[PDB]
């Protein structure tokens, strides 16, 4: 029985955990991923890596997942485990409206799947969710917000970040365009297409390729969409008119 | 060199290395003497100390009235086993009344410490016991193994050095049997002193002695109740 | 509650009322109780209105699972079998009263199956609260080896009578036949009560109603 | 790559690079190790089961050594392998048998038990805890609306209707012998089903044995009763076919 | 008596890759080929039932299996693996019956389906499916087609091929494939790309076909399937 | 790699060896057993001059009437003397009466080799304790001292030295003890033998005096009247 | 309700009534108290409608299982024993009254008895239900030892026909089985073919 | 015929040959145990195990290899005496369970496939090892008659007129061969089962031996009872006249 074990929850000699850093190696062949934060609003993009003449389409995204009334998430990893922390997501949302009959701080849904991610790395003797997630929402506390989280049960705020393929060139790329406080959601999906089409392995870009959803207070509520392909097409053209007019 | 490690691995000669491994335990420790009459039995038992400002170790332990047993392995499995003896000793006293017989109470540990032998992650009791018992069919000498097998005997000695003791009763096994209180124990003793050394004899801290039959209970004599015992003793034979 | 069930030549026709109570006042005058099991199988439903319901849709849902492993029609014996050791299993806490009636490929089949879980085997029977007039119908007129229409007319007779003479059962009369290759469910086989047309209506006119606060909410 | 092995992928039932399971395709040979070959012919009257019957030495009574095994009295089986996993398969198809008539009803159907097996036999395959069985099972019984009906299950889960089958060390062998037989038509009635069963056991080992050395057991129409013919009926049978 | 290992067998390697999922992969590739296509009118899964013995019965096991009255499956790879995770689909679909009192949305249904399937991949002493699975159904006057493979992941498709030479069949199903098709059109394309990697002449016991419309699921009879095969419709 | 409860070819567990090689890594610590009393000395090892002196207790009270000193492993420690602690209330709350420092021993004694993978609770034990402890306390029988180990063999002592210097104090406790003597001179010979094992020089806030005797309770020595007994050097 | 067994040299006459009553209403005049559990073996149901059909198909499949494991044709004590163990284990959740008889090879004929308590007795002839009451009197005076097949056949007739009579739950109709080695040979005795009896009028 | 590294390791793993080695290796256990002899007669069953004396110590009837499953049953053991206890607790309990449901004793025949399929359950796993002793059973009524069960650690049953388990099984049956069971009564069996023993028993490899043996037929009514001193000692003198 012990000669067939794997041994998962197991401390190297250096003081590090193997399956939680081979984990973090899977998340760094899948599609490229970022979501920055602005003052008007909050917004996810993320590169589509279901590719194909013959795709049906009929969801509503392939990466962004609705948790919330407020909130939404965006995925890098494996996309059948990512399913199940999404649909966990949905329930401790759901639980906290149940018992306290107000939408959940985006604070509080983030370390509360991070708990669940934190015990399979401890204790259980099995393989941790190999999904990075970003997650985009708005409370009454602090306002428009953007989290990451690791496969190890570590999260992280941010205001601008990325995750996945070529993802420490792209998060070097939005420490040099950003603007704190100062940022505005045009400017936001301005710089958002700006870094996915640098940092990628078939550049040119195109509609189908990539997927942004945006996040908006309007008339007191809260306004989750995803930006169909003719919206996409025109931000990618003033982007593509902005590579002509820089040979000046 | 593979097969060493679990119960459950059986050899390709066709044995078991854990369970002969634990019987190394009962090797290591000091050795016990075990013999019966027509109407007693005697158990003789060595101390040991691991310092000489350190008292000597508990050698008999008490199981019942008319059961009582002397240990030689693992301290901890001694009393685990020992707890066990003594639970269905009262079980027995509480819905028959009557004392259990030591037949049936051997048997009930050549079941209990089978289950282990046979699952994997359990290890065998690294123990060897001998049982010193009487009931409604007379004096009994009981010796148990790491293994389930028990072994009902006349006279036995398990230990360390244990073998020249075993010579000498073999010699004196057709005596016991019309043997008198006072020299059944003597018999005992002299046997006890085969497993020493020459250059050691018995004394008052390092012997105890456990006494059961039809005239008395199960008693242990220590330091100063095993004098009575030791006085009047044959010269060392070297 | 009148629920009847009867075997003649060809098949089985199976007989309900429409009228559901809370207490003694009704509350649904257009109720199913004839409930589907299979394709070939339905079951007429008394007693508890919800305990009914959802006993036949779990044995409906399970027959569906065991029809598809086997591959051919399920039979009625298995219908019956599940229904017999469920409610048995519950002491009669769920009061469920069914009338079984299906056609096999051994032949057609007539269970009558009690909350407690007791099951009869028999060409006619009737259950519910108006069951005892149902069943005098069947004792004066049944005979065995009838016609479709004439055994119809027997069953919606017999339902009929529960209807005028039981305060519990009233309103339309819904008929199952199902034989070796047709299945008619006619839904208003008889209508025998109607309800006097208001002649003298009391339309409240537009603005009669006192308002204290309005509030409007457009939608997409 | 053809025959690569990654990790313990040979030890528990888990996948090879390739994407085969070893352990699974062992229990086939373990089939083999008993050194007995059972051949099952189906007719449009009756199927028919026939098996060597090893008897090494005197000392063994003859009528306890059977493979021959009654499920239903309507249905029967044959086992070939490891007699230990042979029998314990018979206990829980005679369980399943059982369960089948007390839950549905009516009488378990041979398509329905040879699946229920199968399924069971699943559980060997993607579970690590335990081995698959070493063992072949050959059902036959009459359905009471298609007829006679012959199937078999594999310790890997694969189960199959059949019009002829076998299975052991001469399984290969025995196999392309019944194809040309069935590729020819042949007016298959009771003493022809029987004849053709047992000459295909004689004729792939070689041996033209006595009525002591098989066991046939068979299933008519007239009869669905499962009934084993015994070396008084096989006897009459084995007569017959030194004739032409 | 028996306990059951609690540690995982599918684990993460060094390069990053699940070394289980990859090899169940490997499984499903070298399986019998098995083509899905919608058509916007209805849905047609065809199949190869090679029995490459004659001795074995051909109408007795069926690889085309219904889960409801409007929902069916077709696979590739490994044959036992597959009819547990018919059993399970059909138990799901009955679930959501008894909850909701509406048959279940195929979109729904592949995703308990495959949420099985994941598990298996993460679940103490289990390896994965070698299965990957076609699902077809009708709901809301709008057919569907899915894709679960082994890792637990599902793909909505308009047309796809599985098993042997996978890539040789959406190639040529890229090349003759079109929307707006026929159901009767639909039929007639899809056991032409079942030709494309076959051997050994159609016989209508050698491939399985199974329909899907408003009308419902069904397996279309041996009788239906001689009609479509003779070189001609 | 092999399982935790694995006899060795010598005749013992391997858990269970290791465990006493913990021991040697850990503190030194002196019990003597007096006609009048019995006196416990621990060292505190002070690694850094602004770690609290006062904060480092190895010598426990279970009972009014019974201390414990500890050598090894002090995590590993608390939980067994924790453990001691409830038994002698669990015994005083049933029979109305102070448990004999034998038996509180052996009840901590029990817990000994308690620890096992397969066929064991949730939340039980995988390794056995490495820790050396010293029962030292007065009943009816008089002062009595107690030794135990990781193995859970326990034994009556006059004089005992557990720790890393265990091999050097105890030949050094050979030559001084003897049955007659006094409690001031137990308490003078332990400190005498404790400056010969350690490395830093004996201070005031630097070990931990602690004596049991029959007229008084367990009695903890402070600073003040620790150097009544320290200015005899 | 009224069943009977009666033992003779060949195996055993067995009968039972046809009347189930939900209080005073008669649900079902054509009930068959004779279950069949295997070749030879029958049982005669009284008391609880559900409680005594579920434990029937419950030995059935209990000794249905038993008799292939064996490989050997099944006693009516074992049988009976299979009755026993659930009439008795829950004595205070069934209400039961089943008198077991049938044919084995290695015994015969045989009548068990087992009551609402959840005993098991052998006896020549056995009387249960709510009518067996006012037939006691009859079957005691009558009876005479070692009757043959077809004066069982009556003696079992003559007395249902007199329980009904005077018990209300009990009526309808006679069903009576006869088993030996040949088989299960049942008859069903009719309106005019009831055992007549006299009504004593001024 | 003999893996190192792996298949060998395991009871739930199988060998690329398609064997269980785990098993086999527990059927080698048994092998290096002393001989252990059962032959049916016309009357009843007899049976007898040489007990192989390690130390002079030992009391005459300590480590019996005889014991009493049912009133009517015996069982003979061979190989660990430390399984053997074991499955002999299995076997009463099983034969006192049937009592309790049935209410009469056990058959044999089902005794013996109840307790094999309990050995069996041994050798799947890698949780539990296969029990490492074979063992035999014998009952003798007025229906049944005379009947003799073999059970061996893989979890086979088989009827036998005469069986032999232990050291030297092949010269064990090979004298049995010899011997008419089938006409002879249980008395001549006793007198003949002796010498059987003594002519198989190394006594250059191993030391001395104790005789043990058991009636089971209709000289003791039907109860399996333990030999008399008389018949004994008469079956052990012509045991050492016709060894000269």
């Amino acid at each position: 029985s012990r000669r067939y074990d794997s041994r998962t929850t197991i401390f190297s000699p250096e003081g590090r955990l193997y399956q939680v850093e081979y984990a973090m190696e899977a998340i760094g062949h899948a599609g490229t991923c970022l979501g920055i934060l602005a003052n008007d609003g909050v917004l996810l993009a993320a590169e589509r890596r279901n590719i194909h003449k013959l795709l049906d389409e009929v969801f509503f995204s392939e990466k962004i997942y609705k948790l919330n009334e407020d909130m939404a998430c965006s995925v890098a990893g494996i996309t059948s485990d990512a399913n199940v922390l999404t649909n966990e997501l949905r329930l401790i949302a759901q639980r906290y409206l149940l018992q306290y009959q107000e939408p959940i701080p985006c604070e509080q849904l983030v370390t509360a799947l991070c708990d669940i991610k934190q015990a399979y790395t401890q204790f259980g003797g099995k393989r941790p969710f190999g999904v990075s997630l970003l997650y985009i929402g708005w409370d009454k506390h602090y306002g428009f917000q953007l989290y990451q989280s690791d496969p190890s049960g570590n999260y992280g705020g941010w205001k601008a970040t990325c995750i996945g393929n070529n993802s420490a060139a792209a998060v070097s790329m939005l420490k040099q365009d950003y603007k704190e406080g100062e940022m505005t959601l045009k400017s936001a999906l301005a710089l958002a297409v700006k870094v996915l089409n640098k940092t990628m392995d078939v550049s040119k870009l195109s509609a189908e390729k990539v997927e942004i959803a945006t996040l908006t207070r309007e008339s007191g509520k809260t306004v989750i969409r995803v930006l169909k392909q003719k919206e996409v097409e025109q931000l990618i053209k003033k982007h593509e008119e902005e590579e002509a007019k820089a040979e000046r | 060199n593979q097969y060493d490690n679990d119960v459950t691995v059986w050899s390709p000669q066709g044995r078991i290395h854990q369970i002969e491994y634990a019987m190394e335990a009962v090797k290591q420790g000091s050795a016990t003497v075990g013999l019966k009459s027509k109407t007693h039995a005697v158990l003789v038992a060595l101390k040991r100390a691991q310092s000489e400002l350190a008292a000597h170790q508990k050698k008999i332990l008490h199981v019942d009235n008319h059961i009582g047993i002397s240990i030689a392995g693992l301290t901890a499995d001694a009393r685990l086993l020992c707890n066990f003896m003594r639970q269905e000793c009262l079980d027995s006293r509480f819905v028959f009344d009557r004392p259990l017989p030591v037949s049936r109470l051997v048997s009930l540990i050549g079941s209990k410490t089978q289950i282990p032998t046979q699952r994997y992650g359990r290890r065998p009791y690294g123990v060897g016991l001998l049982i010193a018992g009487y009931d409604d069919m007379g004096p009994h000498i009981f010796q148990t193994c790491p293994s389930a097998n028990y072994f009902d005997c006349r006279a036995m000695s398990i230990g360390a050095r244990s073998q020249s003791a075993r010579t000498y009763l073999e010699r004196h096994m057709s005596e016991f049997m019309e043997c008198n209180l006072d020299e059944l124990v003597k018999h005992g003793l002299r046997a006890l002193r085969e497993t020493l050394p020459a250059e050691q004899d018995l004394t008052t801290k390092n012997v105890s002695i456990g006494i059961v039959g039809k005239d008395l209970e199960f008693t242990i004599y220590d330091d100063d109740d095993v004098s009575p015992f030791l006085d009047g003793l044959e010269e060392r034979p070297q | 509650t009148t629920i009847a069930g009867v075997v003649y030549k060809d098949g089985i026709v199976l007989g309900a009322d429409t009228r559901a109570t809370e207490g003694m006042v009704v509350a649904d005058k257009n109720c199913s109780k004839i409930h589907f099991i299979s394709p070939n199988i339905y079951c007429c439903g008394a007693g508890t209105a919800a305990d009914t319901d959802m006993t036949t849709q779990l044995i409906s849902s399970n027959l569906e699972l065991h029809s598809l492993t086997t591959g051919r029609l399920p039979r009625v014996v298995t219908a019956n079998r599940m229904l017999k050791q469920m409610l048995f299993r519950y002491q009669g806490y769920i009061g469920a009263a069914l009338v079984l009636g299906g056609v096999d490929v051994t032949g057609p089949h007539l269970y009558s199956i009690y909350p407690h879980g007791s099951t009869d085997k028999l060409p006619y029977v009737t259950m519910g609260s108006g069951s005892l007039a149902a069943m005098a119908v069947f004792e004066d007129k049944f005979r065995p080896d009838m016609e479709e229409e004439e055994a119809k007319k027997l069953v919606s007779e017999a339902i009929a009578a529960g209807i005028f003479n039981d305060l519990g059962s009233g309103s339309n009369i819904d008929l199952c036949v199902i034989s070796k290759s047709k299945l008619d469910f006619l839904r208003p086989f008889s209508v025998p009560n109607k309800k006097g047309t208001r002649l003298g209506r009391y339309r409240c006119e537009k603005g009669t109603t006192a308002v204290l606060t309005e509030k409007v909410t457009p939608l997409e | 790559s053809r025959g690569s092995s990654a990790g313990f992928d040979r030890h528990i039932t888990i996948f090879s690079p390739e994407g085969r399971l070893y352990q699974v395709e062992y229990a086939f040979k373990a089939i083999n190790q008993g050194g007995l070959t059972s051949v099952a012919v189906r007719g449009k009257d009756c199927a028919v089961i026939v098996t060597q019957k090893k008897v090494p030495d005197k000392l063994l009574d003859s009528s306890t050594v059977t493979h021959l095994f009654k499920i239903t009295e309507s249905i029967g089986c044959v086992m070939t392998g490891m007699t230990a996993d042979s029998r314990s398969q018979v206990q829980r198809a005679r369980y399943e048998a059982a369960n089948w008539k007390y839950k549905y009803g009516y009488e378990i159907p041979v398509d329905m038990l040879c699946k229920r097996i199968a399924d069971i036999s699943q559980v060997y395959t993607q579970n690590a805890e335990m081995r698959p069985l070493g063992c072949c099972m050959i059902l036959i019984g009459i359905d009471e609306e298609q007829g006679p009906q012959v199937y078999k299950c594999d310790p890997a889960g694969y189960y199959c209707g059949f019009k002829a089958t076998a299975a052991g060390v001469k399984q290969t062998e025995s196999t392309s012998f019944l194809e040309k037989k069935v590729k020819k038509k042949f007016d298959w009635t009771f003493e022809q089903t029987v004849e053709t069963a047992i000459t295909c056991l004689s004729t792939v080992l070689s041996i033209d044995f006595k009525p002591s050395e098989i066991e046939v057991g068979v299933v008519t129409v007239e009869n669905p009763k499962f009934r084993i013919l015994t070396e008084a009926e096989i006897d009459a049978h084995l007569v017959a076919l030194a004739e032409r | 008596a028996k306990r059951g290992y609690s540690f995982s067998l599918t684990t993460f390697s060094p390069s990053g890759k699940l070394v289980q999922i990859e090899y169940a992969l490997a499984a499903v590739a070298g399986g019998a080929p098995s083509v899905g296509i919608k058509a916007a009118n209805g849905v047609v899964l065809a199949t190869e039932k090679k029995q490459k013995s004659i001795l074995y019965d051909e109408r007795s096991v069926h690889k085309v299996e219904p889960i409801t009255k409007h929902i069916g499956l077709v696979y590739s790879g490994m044959g036992p693996d597959y009819r547990v995770l018919v059993h399970r689909a059909r138990k799901l679909a009955q679930q959501y019956y008894l909850v909701y009192q509406e048959p279940i949305p195929t979109a729904q249904l592949v995703q308990r389906v495959a949420s099985v399937m994941q598990e298996y991949t993460q679940s103490g002493g289990v390896r994965p499916f070698g299965v990957s699975l076609l699902i077809c159904g009708w709901n809301e006057g709008r057919p569907y087609l899915f894709q679960s493979d082994p890792s637990g992941a599902y793909f909505a498709w308009k047309a796809t091929a599985m098993g042997k030479n996978y890539v040789n069949g959406k190639t040529f199903l890229e090349k003759r494939y079109n929307e707006d098709l026929e159901l009767e059109d639909a039929i007639h394309t899809a056991i032409l790309t079942l030709k494309e990697s076959f051997e050994g002449q159609m016989t209508e016991d050698n491939i399985e076909v199974g329909i899907c419309n408003e009308a419902g699921f069904r397996r279309l009879t041996p009788t239906e399937v001689r009609d479509y095969l003779a070189a001609i419709a | 790699d092999r399982g935790v409860n694995t006899f060795s070819p010598e005749g013992r567990l391997f858990q269970v060896e290791y465990a006493i090689e913990a021991i040697k890594l850990g503190s030194t610590a002196i019990g003597i057993q007096t006609s009048e009393g019995v006196c416990l000395a621990v060292e505190k090892r002070i690694t850094s001059p602004l770690m609290e002196p006062s904060s480092i207790e190895k010598i426990v009270e279970i009972d009014a009437h019974i201390g414990c000193a500890m050598s090894g492993l002090i995590a590993d420690a608390k939980t067994l003397i924790d453990k001691a602690r409830v038994e002698t209330q669990n015994h005083w709350f049933t029979y109305n009466e102070t448990m004999t420092v034998e038996s509180v021993t052996q009840a901590v004694s029990n817990l000994a080799l308690q620890f096992g993978e397969e066929d064991a609770d949730p939340g039980a034990m995988s390794r056995p304790f490495g820790v050396a402890l010293l029962f030292g306390g007065v009943d009816e029988k008089g002062p009595q001292l107690f030794h135990m180990d990781p193995s859970g063999t326990f034994v009556q002592c006059d004089a005992r030295a557990i720790g890393s210097a265990s091999e050097g104090a105890q030949s050094s406790l050979q030559e001084v003890y003897h049955k007659s003597m006094t409690l001031k001179e137990a308490i003078k010979s332990s400190l005498i033998i404790l400056k010969q094992v350690m490395e830093e020089k004996l201070n005031a806030t630097n070990i931990e005096l602690a004596t049991v005797q029959p007229g008084q309770n367990f009695h903890m020595f402070t600073k003040e009247e620790l150097e009544e007994v320290i200015k005899d050097i | 309700t009224t069943i009977m067994a009666v033992q003779f040299n060949g195996g055993v006459v067995l009968g039972a009534d046809s009347r189930t009553t939900t209080g005073s209403y008669i649900a079902n005049r054509v009930t068959d108290k004779l279950t069949p559990i295997h070749d030879h073996i029958f049982c005669c149901r009284s008391g609880s409608a559900a409680d005594t059909q579920a434990v029937a198909d419950a030995v059935t499949y209990q000794l249905g299982f038993h008799s292939i494991e064996l490989n050997e044709p099944p006693l009516v004590h074992t049988a009976a024993s299979l009755f026993k163990e659930m009439c008795y284990r829950y004595r205070e959740d069934l209400m039961a009254g089943i008198i077991i008889a049938g044919w084995d090879p290695q015994e015969g004929g045989q009548v068990y008895s087992v009551p609402m308590g959840g005993m098991m007795v052998r006896q020549s002839f056995a009387i249960g239900g709510s009518g067996s009451s006012y037939i006691y009197g009859y079957v005691d005076a009558t009876y005479r030892e070692g009757m043959t097949k077809d004066e069982c056949l009556q003696f079992t007739a003559n007395a249902l026909a007199l329980a009904m009579e005077r018990d209300g739950s009990s009526g309808g109709v006679i069903r009576l089985a006869a088993i030996q080695e040949s088989g299960v040979e049942r008859q069903v005795l009719l309106g005019d073919q009831i055992p007549k009896f006299t009504i004593a009028t001024l | 015929s003999s893996i190192g590294t792996g298949y060998d390791l395991s009871a739930s793993t199988f060998s690329p040959d398609g064997r269980v080695f785990q098993v086999e290796y527990a059927m080698k256990a048994v092998e290096n145990s002393s001989t252990a002899i059962g032959i049916r007669c016309k009357d009843g069953v007899v049976f007898g195990v040489e007990k192989l004396v390690l130390s002079k110590l030992y009391e005459e009837g300590s480590n019996k290899r005889l014991f009493n499953v049912d009133r009517h049953v015996g069982m003979a053991v061979a190989g660990l005496l430390a399984d053997a206890r074991s499955l002999a607790d299995i076997a009463r309990e099983e034969a006192s369970n049937f009592r309790s449901n049935f209410g009469y004793n056990i058959p044999l025949k089902h005794l013996a496939d109840r307790v094999a399929m309990y050995v069996h359950a041994y050798t799947l796993y890698s949780a539990v090892r296969p029990f490492g002793c074979s063992f035999m059973l014998g009952s003798y009524s007025a229906n049944d008659g005379a009947q003799l069960y073999m059970i061996d650690p893989s979890g086979v049953s088989y009827g036998y007129w005469g069986c032999a388990i232990g050291k030297a099984r092949q010269a064990a049956k090979t004298e049995i061969e010899k011997l008419q069971m089938k006409e002879m009564t249980c008395r001549d069996v006793v007198k003949e089962v002796a010498k059987i023993i003594y002519i198989v028993h190394d006594e250059v490899k191993d030391k001395a031996f104790e005789l043990e043996l058991s009636w089971v037929g209709e000289l003791t009514k039907g109860r399996h009872e333990i030999v008399p001193k008389d018949i004994r000692e008469e079956a052990e003198k012509y045991a050492k006249e016709s060894l000269k």
